């Protein structure tokens, strides 16, 4: 379970605290939080604080629980009593709780890990100083490689990160210094050759330097935007930046200056092809570049909205605004209406064009205000929440579905944890003595055997002689032919729809507003089913006697009673009530 | 189509705003809840042939 | 071509909008917090065009469909891994595009966008102003789930539990019972009779309407059917973005089941709260909040019902003039009136058919037709005649 | 009537197997539909003659049990049919004949007929014979304790004990 | 007394105070990592 | 003069307002579309055949 | 006391019925050995099977990409948590076709697609068989014999069980699917797609899944090969087998742990060179496992060795390919499907289940999903507390109904092949009504000669309808079974909640008799009931 | 797995009273625990 801007634990404190290892001072706690193994997770002060408080609270908790159980050698809900230990019900209950809580723990940590490699702000920097080829290659193949559709973009990503690191070098914090070792250590293929197939060209690198200098790229984020837009035919337009881009004279001059200044130590076209991807990960020669790449992804990611800096690229990277327009309406409506209908009378044509204009105006008017109001409404669980709605753009943002799977697993675990309450704890004896005074009676005091349940309705609408006939016999066989499987799928699907409709009507039957609407869903569904049945039936009879064959059997069934004109109430059975009454109950909304 | 809602006219001062019609209710054959023409306060049409 | 783009996003392990808030995309719960397209329709005016969930059972069902589709979304994942490895293998743009085209045809991605089919110029208007083919294709974003939905068996199982169905039956029962009680109480104060009388008073004013010289033509033109008779719907002034968004989201917030609502809130608060906790202490805190919530809501419903029907003793039980003492005010519900009313209905009554020794009571159709259907034959006949749209015999 | 029908399916002709399949399918469907109708019929005769149930005026009595719901249930066929004669005896609550059959079992140690026409004979259609354990299958395990240890009939002793 | 106890428990959910958070310094180029000291 | 050869404008049984349609789930709205499409096609085609 | 006796009875019944099933298993396995030994005479052999060390993809600074020169000679021993590469030579036609089409292969979407389909066409299955000392064989013979003795005593004491034996045997012979030293340990790979390279990296786990640890001792690797043209529907008998030479399996950790530290805690310097050290001995320590082992830590920054070990040794961060091929969802329903599969294959070994596992679970999750998937109305979260907590006396008849309607609407499928030698076969699909939604004959298997009388086609379709109705009955037993059993505890021991329990029992019985007597007079009065008011009667008495 | 709970398929093996007590066919621990429960209860009852 997670919502936007929530903290999740990536640490397992529980294991050590069950062994009895506890921390007192803050120094001890910092010592508890630091991975020996290669990776280094930095933290914001805030997250670190939160985590600390949680740690202390868990100390107090395990402490008081243990002390309670040493005194008795949990604490019940208000009106309840503890069943004895070594009672089946209590053993089962406690078991249930153990399992549920392990699940919830794992889920918490898994969502924490998603946060960690999604680069959520409270995990500001992942440091790789201690890794060896194994760790680096693996990190690469799990994080960078697998995700990417395009191979060639990975190289670009690498060089551009190298350029950003090399150009922004002063402003980086001290903990970053190690990575620059890898930057000066990068190996390039000689200018036009054993490394030509292994490593990229220097020319390329200077193209990307040109890009960092011309568009002022400070981030992996703007990096992302630039790298997606730069090879496209509209490039100048997409990447046109709010502080306007520097003029290529100065830039190419500064690139000449860097190129030359770096020679004495030992409009540029978009670069060519690069060596096949595998080289990067499997040649020792590229190992420093690889390193940069990882460092580029796990750090170098900052909150900022790239679409303040590149306001024209917002439409391309993520979807455009619907309130933003990149014939007359009447002519469109004419095209849909076909040639078989009269053309719109030219009154209505003119009138509709008028609306089309007024709507254009409404769009233009509300475009800004809707955006503003929307973000302000998000900043204020609450109606507005999500896994990710953040104001800022995150190119590594996790897929909604990975998070939702976890959440669902955690909610199962919660319901499981809640079950066990009635196993471990019990009501007062004489309360159940009292309770057994009013017996359960079949007729009145027991819920009726027909409740709303989807198979109850599916059964009811499959119990009709015509539809039972259509399913089994009537349609050409589902396995034998293609028409068979097609017709079968559609008949089944339509039954299913009408069933869902009746079901949702039955559940909400008591409240009028919802019932009239759900009722309209029943009408639409039933109409669909009726047209299918009617058609297929006619087909059966027309299609081209012998005793007891298909057609005779069909004509014996009689007239097909339409599911539309059926009057079924809440229990899925025809009503007791007078037709005038039933009709009024189910009438459309206004 | 008339609302039984209260009027400021002097002749209609006796008229009191009516509660909304009862939801799932079984009427007597000569009455209706008075919602629509299809469902009048007083059913005028006979139910025979 | 937009289809290949969508497919491109489905292959990615990354969220399509990059996790950023976009005013046109509702990240919907029901849909598993996935970024669904929900523009504001300015032809309808002010209204965000998107499903509004009206009951908790709809929520619980949708959640279930996700669990059911899990297996398929997983096979699909496993298949996508293969696909985009193949995409890495391909070195040229046009070939990559061929792959995306053919595969987006195979997964029926294009088939996820549902365009309005109506030939009617007005419905045409409603959809086509803000939400059109041109727009819908360009603006649509597909989750993996909406794709697995298409190739998969249909579940015969709503996510509704045994206990959840218990509470559904109890809720329906309780509400129906109180509504019938309330209506009988209006009949008892005679306010329904009043309402009829007053309708009769209102008749004094009214004219007989002008139905036209050619009445067919007139009726039809009132409905806007004849040629050139089409009126446009009255232009409505759009509502502030906050208002529309609050309608849309408030709808689905109301519909969230207790467990999810509580849990979301507890964790989300646990970040900012003064005395935070992780591990079992949190779980406890959730279960307690939940159990307390049920109990409090129960008690509150009882107090409300008490205020509605005036249930409960008045003043002091041990008054001098007896415990019994009570006062009735004009058109006001009271416990005594409720129970006297039921007493009148069934006093010594053994069965609803008690008075049916009397022929004129027996064939009364007031309560319904159910006591007059005796053999199957007659029941079927009734079914038939009702379906044909004729009268019940 | 192989004489009549054989050339309909061809046979020198090769078999249809399509015609043949459709006709098998259809025949089976017909049979099954007869069964279901028989069940519902029973229900109907009961409702129309039962005046106490008629007293409560319920259209729902007519729909709450239908072919789907009533017994015999098709998906329960196996466990009832595949059963030994002894097992069938005990299943239908005849404890007398089951005990008898058991003692004789120890001491001594395409066909047309339903497998149950052996154990269930005409006289067990009489509602007088039906043991209380068996009457309401839904509750069978509870109603079994009202019953006598050996006899199908209710035991005054057990019930009086319980009440006392 | 039961219902009293549970209303008493739903009072404690609104008795939440907030703990003071700690902002860090925004930079354009990276994220700053403070540690407990 | 304008209308002479043309079809009647398709009349879809249980056609819905926007205010009811707003409560259809994505899937139920797909179904509604399926229904309207089929009625419109059927009627217009029926007019073709007729004429 | 009576509840205790019910439980005791169900235990005995379980024993007796299982003991009835085993011989069916022996005969099935025998017939399959036979059928396979015939088919493998005529089919394409799998000739070389060699276990070898995996070869690093990593290159040194002066090397060039293309060679792939080293397959490794062979391996005397396979450590428990380690990857090894098994090489096979399978000369089957589609494999040749693959080698050609790939060696010809700058790239087109078309050809990529063709290659992938060609790979899906055949597949290999790899498993690990373990040898057996005569000692273990004698211990097992002893245990089996002790069990048989217990069953014979049980059957002797309580006659009705001796009867249930004949029952079970007669049921199995009907239900069963007709078929016309080394012991299995682990399934490493369910489906290995066809390769040009003819090799697979397999990871051996620390645990076979029934959940048990793996033993030490000799193992050989068995490789099965299926091609879907010659053997569609994947009968286990028709396939091509070959075995690797014997090698030794053990768990290496306690040696390496001993060698590096010369051990409850690890000081944190050593952690990373420890994991490196492990990877040089061939073991696979994934990246994540390192990472989390490091995230639970002593006051001194240490790593708990047992937490690290627990992480290495369990399904979390690496799995058998056989278990990775399955979905989370499938692994959750697997014990159900296995139970059911074993009803229809009476006396199966874990070997057999290992073979059929993938195919069965894919079928289940595709065609059967409604049967197998957990159902909040029908299902039981817990056996102990199910009667009490999940199921209410008020909800009971509703839940029973739910089961009944669900089974009524759902569908089962069955197959039958003709015993008299024409390849005529039928498939059937069947409702909870007993009715047939579909019936289909397949002329594909049988030869062009045909000449099958209508009688024989009727017999075949008969058999198919049978197997189908039986599949449907069995599935219903499994869908509705748990809830009905707990229902039994509810009603039997929870009588006193009900109106037929306790002081009211006597009333029920009374009502019962009156009803009987009353039925009698209705039958006498011509099925027009007497007056409710008893106005009809001669005497006031 | 190792847990304390009878190993059997039938739910009838796990039946106990509502008070968590089994004075018949319970494990010796269960038996002492449960006789203690009822002892305490009746002690309080006949006290009052």
């Amino acid at each position: 379970i997670t919502s936007r801007g929530q903290f999740n634990p990536i640490h397992n404190f529980s294991y050590a605290m069950e062994r009895g290892v506890r921390a007192r001072d803050v120094k001890a706690f910092e010592k508890l939080i630091t991975n020996p193994g290669p990776l280094r997770v930095a933290y914001t002060p805030d997250y670190l604080d939160w985590l600390h408080r949680c740690y202390k609270a868990k100390g107090t908790y395990m402490d008081a629980r243990a002390v309670a159980e040493k005194k008795f050698n949990g604490a019940p809900p208000p009106g309840m009593f503890l069943r004895p230990a070594h009672s089946f019900r209590r053993l089962a209950g406690e078991l249930k709780r153990r399992r549920a809580q392990s699940i919830l723990d794992e889920v918490a940590r898994a969502q924490g890990m998603l946060d960690l490699f999604e680069r959520q702000p409270h995990f500001p920097a992942i440091h790789i100083d201690r890794c060896s080829r194994f760790h680096l290659v693996e990190l690469f193949k799990e994080m960078v490689l697998e995700r990417s559709l395009d191979s060639n973009m990975i190289w670009e990503k690498a060089l551009l990160y190298r350029a950003i690191l090399s150009e922004r070098k002063p402003s980086y914090p001290t903990s970053f210094h190690y990575i620059f070792t890898a930057v000066e250590d990068t190996v390039f293929a000689p200018t036009i050759h054993p490394l030509a197939a292994k490593c990229p060209t220097l020319e390329a690198y200077y193209y990307y330097v040109y890009l960092v200098k011309k568009y002022y790229i400070d981030n992996a984020v703007e990096a992302h935007v630039v790298l997606r837009c730069h090879r496209e035919p509209n490039a100048a337009d997409l990447l046109f930046s709010n502080p306007p881009p520097k003029d290529d004279t100065e830039i190419m001059k500064a690139v000449e200056l860097l190129r030359n200044a770096d020679i004495q130590r030992g409009p540029p076209v978009l670069p060519g092809a690069y060596p096949p991807i595998d080289m990067l990960w499997r040649c020792e020669e590229n190992l420093p570049l690889l390193k940069v790449l990882l460092f580029g992804e796990f750090n170098l990611i900052v909150s900022e909205n790239p679409f303040v800096k590149f306001p024209s690229a917002h439409g391309f990277l993520t979807r455009p605004y619907s309130t933003d327009s990149s014939m007359s309406l009447a002519n469109v409506m004419a095209e849909k209406r076909g040639h078989l209908l009269p053309s719109l009378p030219r009154n209505t044509a003119t009138s509709i064009d008028a609306r089309a204009q007024d709507i254009r105006r409404l769009q233009q008017k509300h475009h800004r205000d809707d955006i503003v109001s929307f973000q302000k409404l998000l900043r204020t669980p609450s109606a507005f929440s999500s896994y990710s709605d953040w104001s800022y753009f995150n190119p590594r943002a996790v897929r909604a579905e990975e998070r939702d799977r976890l959440t669902r697993k955690a909610v199962e675990a919660l319901k499981l944890y809640d079950s066990a309450t009635n196993d471990i704890y019990r009501h007062s004896f004489e309360d159940v003595q009292a309770c057994h005074t009013q017996r359960v009676t079949e007729r009145d005091r027991t819920m009726p055997p027909y409740l709303p349940t989807l198979p109850h309705f599916v059964a009811i609408i499959k119990k009709d002689p015509h539809i039972s006939f259509l399913l089994h016999i009537g349609l050409p066989d589902r396995n034998s032919s293609e028409e068979g499987s097609a017709k079968h799928k559609e008949l089944e699907k339509r039954i299913y729809y009408l069933a869902r409709a009746l079901y949702h009507t039955a559940l909400e039957y008591h409240n009028e507003t919802v019932r009239r609407v759900n009722r309209q869903k029943v009408n639409v569904a039933a109409s669909l089913l009726d047209n299918f049945v009617e058609q297929e039936w006619t087909t059966i009879l027309r299609d081209k006697d012998t005793q007891n064959d298909k057609k005779q059997l069909a004509r014996r069934l009689g007239r097909y009673m339409l599911f539309a004109n059926r009057s079924l109430d809440d229990t899925g059975f025809p009503t007791d009530a007078r037709a005038d009454d039933y009709t009024r109950w189910m009438a459309p909304p206004s | 189509q008339t609302a039984v809602n209260s009027s400021d006219n002097p002749m209609l001062s006796s008229v009191t705003t009516a509660a909304p019609a009862a939801d799932l209710s079984r009427t007597k054959p000569h009455e209706g809840t008075g919602t629509s023409e299809r469902d009048p306060y007083i059913r005028t049409l006979h139910n025979q042939r | 071509d937009w289809a290949s783009h969508m497919q491109r996003e489905l292959f990615g392990e990354v969220d399509p909008l990059g996790g950023q808030a976009h005013k046109d995309y509702y990240r919907d719960v029901t849909r598993g917090y996935s970024p669904q397209y929900a523009p504001r329709n300015f032809a309808n005016g002010g209204a965000v065009a998107y499903p509004h969930i009206q009951s908790p059972y709809e929520y619980e069902e949708a959640a279930h469909r996700r669990v059911w589709l899990d297996h398929d979304v997983d096979r699909m994942r496993e298949e996508f891994t293969q696909h985009r490895a193949s995409l890495r293998s391909l070195a040229s743009a046009q070939e990559r595009e061929e792959l995306l085209r053919s595969r987006a045809a195979e997964y029926q991605v294009a088939n996820t966008v549902h365009e309005s089919e109506s030939v009617h110029p007005i419905q045409q208007l409603y959809n086509s102003g803000g939400t059109s083919r041109s727009a819908l294709k360009q603006q649509a974003v597909a989750d993996r789930y909406s794709i697995a939905e298409q190739h998969s068996p249909l579940p015969l199982t709503t996510g509704v539990d045994r206990d959840a169905l218990d509470e559904a039956q109890r809720t329906k029962d309780r509400i129906l019972n109180d509504s019938f009680t309330a209506e009988n109480l209006l009949i008892t104060h005679g306010l329904r009779e009043k309402e009829k009388h007053d309708f009769t008073i209102l008749q004094r004013t009214v004219r007989i309407p002008f139905q036209g010289y050619d009445m067919d033509r007139f009726l039809a033109q009132q409905k806007g059917t004849p040629y050139g008779a089409q009126q446009l719907p009255p232009n409505v002034v759009p509502s502030s973005m906050e208002e529309a968004q609050r309608t849309l989201r408030g709808s689905s917030a109301t519909a969230t089941p207790l467990v999810d609502a509580v849990a979301q809130k507890v964790y989300a608060r646990n970040t900012v709260v003064d005395r935070p906790a992780i591990g079992e202490q949190l779980t406890e805190q959730i279960i307690n909040i939940m159990r307390a919530s049920r109990t409090t809501a129960e008690q509150q419903r009882e107090e409300e019902r008490a205020q509605r029907f005036g249930l409960g003793r008045q003043g002091a039980l041990v008054q001098d003039g007896g415990p019994d003492q009570r006062t009735l005010k004009k058109h006001t519900n009271d416990e005594r009136i409720v129970d006297a009313m039921l007493f009148q209905q069934n006093a010594y009554r053994k069965t609803p058919t008690d008075e049916h020794w009397n022929p004129y009571i027996r064939r009364s159709t007031e309560n319904g037709v159910g006591h007059l259907l005796q053999n199957k034959f007659d029941i079927m006949r009734r079914e038939d005649r009702l379906s044909k749209g004729e009268q019940d015999l | 009537d192989k004489a009549v029908w054989e050339s309909f399916y061809r046979k020198t002709g090769s078999l249809d197997l399509d015609k043949l399949a459709e006709s098998i399918k259809t025949a089976l469907w017909d049979a099954t539909r007869k069964i279901r109708s028989a069940k519902e019929a029973a229900l109907h005769r009961s409702l129309s003659h039962n005046t106490r149930m008629r007293a409560s005026a319920d259209l729902k009595h007519w729909y709450e049990e239908d072919a789907n719901t009533l017994r015999p249930l098709a998906f329960e066929a196996l466990k009832h049919e595949a059963a030994t004669p002894w097992m069938q005896l005990v299943q239908h609550g005849k404890k007398e004949e089951a005990a008898a059959l058991l003692k004789e079992f120890e001491q001594k140690g395409n066909r047309e007929q339903p497998p149950l026409a052996s154990t269930l004979k005409a006289e067990d259609s009489n509602p007088a014979t039906i043991p209380i354990g068996s009457v309401h299958p839904l509750f069978t395990p509870a109603l079994v304790q009202i019953e006598e240890a050996g006899g199908g009939s209710v035991s005054n002793e057990a019930v009086c004990r319980a009440q006392l | 007394e039961v219902v009293e106890r549970d209303a008493a428990l739903m009072k404690k959910t609104l008795s939440s105070g907030r703990r003071l958070r700690h902002r860090v310094e925004s930079s354009r180029t990276h994220r700053n990592a403070g540690s407990l000291s | 003069n304008h209308v002479v050869g043309r079809a009647p404008e398709p009349v879809v049984p249980h056609e819905q307002p926007q205010e009811v349609l707003r409560h259809f789930s994505a899937e139920e709205r797909a179904m509604y579309e399926q229904h309207v499409k089929e009625q419109t096609s059927r009627q217009l085609g029926e007019w073709e055949r007729a004429m | 006391r009576s509840a205790a006796n019910l439980a005791r009875a169900e235990d005995l019944i379980h024993a007796v019925v299982t003991a009835a099933a085993q011989p069916f298993g022996e005969r099935r396995r025998a017939a399959t050995r036979d059928l396979h030994m015939e088919f493998q005479r005529l089919a394409v052999p799998v000739e070389r099977v060699i276990v070898a060390n995996p070869v690093s993809a990593l290159l040194e600074s002066g090397a060039d990409p293309d060679e792939k020169p080293v397959e490794g000679e062979k391996v005397n021993m396979w450590p428990l948590g380690a990857k090894r590469v098994v090489l096979y030579k399978w000369s089957a036609p589609n494999v040749e076709k693959l080698k050609a089409m790939e060696s010809d292969a700058s790239l087109t979407a078309k050809r990529l697609r063709e290659i992938q389909e060609l790979k899906r066409r055949g597949f290999l299955e790899v498993s690990l068989w373990r040898r057996v000392t005569a000692q273990e064989r004698k211990q097992r013979n002893e245990i089996v014999e002790a069990k048989k003795k217990q069953v014979e005593e049980v059957v002797r004491t309580v006659p009705s069980l001796a009867h249930l034996h004949q029952y079970a045997t007669s049921l199995y012979s009907r239900i069963e699917e007709r078929v016309a030293e080394w012991e299995f340990a682990v399934l490493l790979d369910d489906r290995v797609l066809l390769n040009k390279e003819e090799s697979v990296e397999l990871y051996l786990p620390y645990r076979d899944a029934n959940g048990e640890l793996l033993a030490q001792g000799e193992y050989r690797a068995l490789v099965r090969a299926f091609d879907l043209e010659a053997n569609p529907n994947l009968h286990p008998a028709y396939c091509s087998v070959g075995y690797s030479e014997s090698f030794q399996v053990f768990d290496a950790l306690p040696q390496l742990i001993a060698q590096f530290f010369r051990v409850t805690h690890i000081p944190a310097a050593d952690f990373t060179p420890f994991c490196a050290f492990l990877r040089d001995a061939g073991l696979d320590v994934p990246l994540r496992c390192e990472f989390e082992a490091g995230q639970a830590v002593t006051t001194d920054g240490d790593v708990y060795m047992d937490y690290f070990l627990q992480l290495l040794r369990g399904e979390a961060f690496h799995q058998s390919h056989a278990q990775a091929g399955l979905t989370e969802a499938q692994r959750a329903i697997e014990p159900l499907c296995r139970a059911h599969w074993v009803v229809h294959h009476p006396g199966a070994d874990e070997s057999e289940w290992a073979t059929a596992r993938r195919s069965v679970l894919d079928h289940a999750m595709q065609h059967e999903r409604e049967w197998w998937f957990p159902n909040e109305m029908l299902d039981v979260k817990d056996v102990v507390t199910g009667s009490t907590n999940g199921l209410t006396p008020q909800m009971y008849p509703a839940a029973v109904r739910y089961g009944v309607e669900l089974c009524t609407v759902l569908t089962a499928e069955g197959k039958f092949v003709d015993e008299r030698g024409s390849g005529l076969s039928a498939r059937c699909v069947v409702n909870g009504t007993g009715a047939a939604e579909s019936v289909v004959f397949d002329t594909a298997n049988c030869n062009g000669t045909n000449t099958t009388s209508v009688e024989d086609a009727l017999r075949v379709a008969h058999g198919a309808l049978r197997s189908a109705q039986d599949r449907h009955n069995t599935l219903a037993a499994f869908r509705l079974g748990p809830l009905s059993k707990q229902s039994q505890v509810l009603l039997f021991c929870g009588v006193n909640a009900y109106e037929f329990g306790g002081k009211y029992a006597r009333t029920y019985a009374y009502a019962f008799e009156k009803a009987k007597k009353e039925l009698e007079a209705t039958a006498a009065s011509g099925f027009m009931a007497p007056s409710l008011s008893h106005e009809d009667t001669e005497r006031l008495s | 797995k190792e847990s304390l709970l009878p190993n059997s398929s039938s739910p009838f093996a796990y039946v106990e009273d509502y008070m968590g007590t089994n004075l018949v066919f319970g494990s010796p621990v269960h038996a002492k625990e449960s006789a203690a429960v009822w002892a305490t209860y009746f002690e309080r009852r006949y006290a009052s």
